[PDB]
RNA sequence: CUUGAGUCUCGUAGAGGGGGGUAGAAUUCCAGGUGUAGCGGUGAAAUGCGUAGAGAUCUGGAGGAAUACCGGUGGCGAAGGCGGCCCCCUGGACGAAGACUGACGCUCAGGUGCGAAAGCGUGGGGAGCAAACAGGAUUAGAUACCCUGGUAGUCCACGCCGUAAACGAUGUCGACUUGGAGGUUGUGCCCUUGAGGCGUGGCUUCCGGAGCUAACGCGUUAAGUCGACCGCCUGGGGAGUAC
């Protein structure tokens, strides 16, 4: 996330750009994931469970949407 | 795997028509040549278990082929095992 | 909306650095196939090409390093 | 018999997919829904805002015919994608007609350059232009009477992205998105883009040749968090947006709307 | 001491404590300050406010070097990441580059074990 | 026999030597009745990252239909030769003769 | 005899296996520069490291281990399992047409082999992590959870061990029975008039019909309808223990 302040650019804007760049990089998240060790099984489990949750969110709620609430 | 030219050769010798390629004897031979080839490999690479699994399968299939030949036609089997030098 | 299918390339070239640079990050990262919409078959080889480039110092591994 | 088979292929022969064949007869109007029947499986839930012309009142009563659009079928019940898009094909045909004689002649009134180029409006729709095209020369319609009437003489079009720039004055004078994504880039090039779907964190206005923009939730207005995009803009409408940010790598052009 | 116009700010932002270190462009450190040293302990020094005041202190320290331009490198995750740089800005330097300088391995060493809490 | 694709890199200070080495390489390939389908002196080039502390280096691309033994010999030569900092012998299916995207 | 089974021809994708090279990031240590009082850690601390100059910061070097992004209810493998690039040797799978062989098949008690992690032996290696251990906390106590350190081991070579919730808790092979939404990998035709249109094969994720089921659920990848062979069960404990 290397950044250079443009000529006649506000500081705050520059900071915002940097924050955006960092977010894009996923650096903080990267760090968080590497703080301590995750067992392979745990990693697999998380990935799978997340996928399951995603699929539920995609399909079951769509089905629910078809019917009106009131 | 066996090189195409070598396949073609072995087929030519043992196959009657040289277009057949499926003749029991031909097949036996193909397997035998492959087994011979892989012997050097596995002399080098003793832990290559996965590849050896194939080797064993090929052997077993050769073996079955030999048995089939025996029951069908004994002489032909004899000639095949003199050509290839198979102890049995 | 894959490019490679439309172009119909047989294999991605690690030499064609410009094509590669489209699929790498500003930080040097290889871009996911979700974002690029590259086809899976084509994505793998693209990654392979990128890495070969990186070995050859045609592409950088990352923005920071020097 | 084969009566029916022959009819099936006949009825194939006498319809097409896009909004081309002006076939749907308006068989019920109520505010705020118009409905037609173009020989489809079901009737279209048409908005009233596809069918009021240039000053805000309706124009077609029962029995009137406009084609709609297709190639998307049954979200759960119903049939179509809207008919004004059909009008876009007619506008494209008019623009192409220029090629024949190298001059398309309409009225074109371009007051100000949204994204460098004056905005030119043809009867109902208003399109955005690149800078040079508003004026044949440096004439600069800012000194002309506001919203003046000349014509449009085409200077530049993007040919996949509907950006068309036209020359208002001077009657005498007569993969693919992502490699060179530096055209609308620099910091602040504003665009006219139709929104597609509002995902409760976003609006997804994306018009310019197979790209994706997000004006997500923070700008959109001059209130931050209590906004809920569906309340504040629209569904399916061409708006003010500009880039503010481009990734060419992770294909996230992050447009804005508070401007 | 020799005056220098342009230099660096290194911001080591940990979870527990922030460390600001101003240096010349070559690598030689001029001054430094810390949230822990600014008089912040435990809960208090792991905060953006602690970080900004540490940054302010560091800025004060290198007054005699008369630095004007500055580029910043931000290391690590912490609260004193944005706050620190804002504080630095306020202190009145021309911020030139903002760089993120976190060490990300490409799956190298095994991290320590997950805490059981 | 087998279509290899070689790209090796020379130290920039040795750029003037580069032709001779190329010739030498070529000769070996010819010795074993190995064909040489394309050959592109890329020249001096800025590195994406400084390998062995230097920032530029001299790229040579090279396409060969040759036996593995000579390829191995070439690899050994490269590894011992100090001029060439990096090499990449890389198999290929076909003789690809049309040349490279940026030579163009 | 050619349907099953197999061979031959051309391609295809693959973290399949074995060997040998190499790349970059990051940690650790060493040497040196700058520099000055803290660092570190937690819920909060303290042990610990620091003015014998730490932490921070820059330069150079050493060494080991693992390969960010790509990366995906993606791929390959009999299972265990397999992930940076390159090369060498090597096994399987699938498709396309043909050509051939002509039941050569399925299953399998004993038998033989492969078989995570930990563990053992001999010889190497040893960065990080870390059973054991030590100290600091917490606590009524704390032979734990948390913190600071830390040795076997983890790594390599060759042997042994032969077990795991070694799980789909679902033996293998074959046949038949409504559907939808995908993924992946082929392939035939079609104006590819465009990312497409119509098929046809392989593997694969989810939902669901009939039927089945104690229900939960399974549902063309069956836990449905049948055939062939094997393995295994007969109340709980005692006990997968004793001899």
């Amino acid at each position: 996330p290397v950044i250079k302040v443009r000529e006649n650019e506000p500081f705050d804007v520059a900071l915002r750009r940097f924050k955006r760049s960092c977010e894009k990089a996923g650096v903080l998240a990267e760090v968080r994931r590497r703080e301590f060790y995750e067992k392979p099984t745990t990693e697999r489990k998380r990935a799978k469970a997340s996928a399951v949750k995603r699929h539920a969110k995609k399909l079951a709620r769509e089905n629910a949407r078809r019917t009106r609430l009131y | 795997s066996l090189s195409t030219e070598a396949t073609a050769k072995i087929v030519s010798e043992f196959g009657r028509d040289a277009n057949d390629t499926g003749s029991t004897e031909v097949q036996v031979a193909l397997l035998t040549a492959q087994i011979n080839h892989l012997q050097g490999h596995f002399a080098e690479h003793k832990k290559d278990h996965h590849s050896r699994r194939g080797l064993l399968r090929m052997v077993s299939q050769r073996r079955k082929l030999l048995d089939y030949l025996k029951r069908k036609d004994v002489a032909r089997y004899t000639q095949l095992i003199e050509r290839l030098g198979l102890r049995r | 909306f894959c490019r490679f299918t439309a172009e119909g390339v047989q294999e991605i070239d690690y030499k064609d650095i410009a094509t590669l640079k489209n699929y790498i990050t500003e930080s040097g990262k290889i871009v996911p196939s979700r974002i690029t919409g590259t086809r899976a078959k084509y994505q793998r080889q693209l990654a392979r090409a990128i890495k070969r480039a990186r070995y050859l110092s045609l592409l950088p591994y990352t923005d920071r390093h020097q | 018999e084969s009566f029916a088979q022959l009819f099936e292929e006949s009825l194939k022969e006498i319809e097409t997919r896009p909004g081309s064949i002006v076939r749907g007869v308006v068989v019920a109007i109520d505010k705020d829904v118009v409905l037609v029947d173009a020989g489809l499986k079901s009737e279209s839930a048409i908005p009233a805002e596809q069918f009021k012309n240039a000053q805000g009142e309706l124009e077609i009563q029962v029995g009137d015919e406009v084609d709609v659009a297709l190639d998307a079928v049954e979200d759960g019940f119903g049939e179509t994608l809207l008919s004004r898009e059909k009008a876009k094909r007619h506008e494209a045909w008019i623009t192409l007609e220029k090629a024949y004689e190298d001059a398309e002649t309409v009225t074109g009134v371009i007051n100000g350059k949204v994204k460098g180029g004056f905005t030119v409006e043809l009867n109902g729709i208003r399109a955005f232009l690149p800078g040079s095209l508003v004026d044949v020369r440096p004439v600069r319609d800012t000194l002309h009477l506001e919203g003046k009437e000349l014509e449009f003489k085409v200077i530049k079009l993007d040919q996949k992205r509907n950006n068309v720039v036209v020359s208002r004055r001077a009657v005498i004078e007569s993969e693919d998105p992502w490699v060179a994504i530096a055209k609308r880039y620099p910091e602040g090039t504003k665009l006219t883009g139709r929104v597609t779907n509002l995902t409760d964190y976003g609006c997804f206005v994306e018009i310019e040749e197979g790209v994706e923009g997000l004006v997500h939730v923070s700008e959109m207005d001059w209130t931050n968090k209590n906004i809920h995009p569906s309340k504040v803009v629209n569904v399916g409408d061409v708006v003010e947006v500009m880039v503010l940010d481009i990734d060419e790598e992770r294909r996230r052009i992050s447009l804005g709307l508070k401007q | 001491r020799k005056q220098v116009s342009d230099g660096v700010a290194h911001i080591h932002a940990s979870f527990n404590n922030t460390i600001v270190t101003i240096t010349d462009r070559q690598g030689n450190a001029l001054g430094w300050a810390t949230a822990g040293g600014s008089g912040f302990r435990g809960s208090r020094k792991s905060t953006p406010f602690a970080a900004q005041v540490a940054a302010e202190r560091c800025a004060d320290a290198v007054k005699e070097y008369g630095i004007k331009n500055l580029e910043v490198m931000v290391k690590g995750p912490g609260p004193g990441r944005e706050s620190t740089i804002r504080a630095l800005n306020a202190a009145g330097f021309r911020i030139t580059n903002i760089t993120d300088v976190t060490p990300i391995p490409h799956n190298g060493c095994r991290p320590p074990k997950k805490r059981r809490v | 026999m087998r279509h290899y694709e070689i790209v090796f890199m020379v130290h920039p200070d040795q750029s003037e030597q580069v032709p001779g080495m190329i010739e030498r390489y070529t000769a070996a390939i010819t010795g074993a009745e190995g064909k040489i389908h394309r050959l592109e002196d890329w020249g001096r080039r800025q590195l994406a990252y400084p390998i062995n502390k230097l920032h530029k280096a001299h790229y040579v691309l090279m396409n060969v239909e040759a036996p593995q033994e000579v390829i191995d010999e070439l690899e050994t030569t490269f590894r011992f030769n100090d001029a060439v900092i990096r090499s990449m012998v890389m198999r290929t299916k076909h003789a690809v003769t049309e040349a490279s995207p940026m030579v163009k």
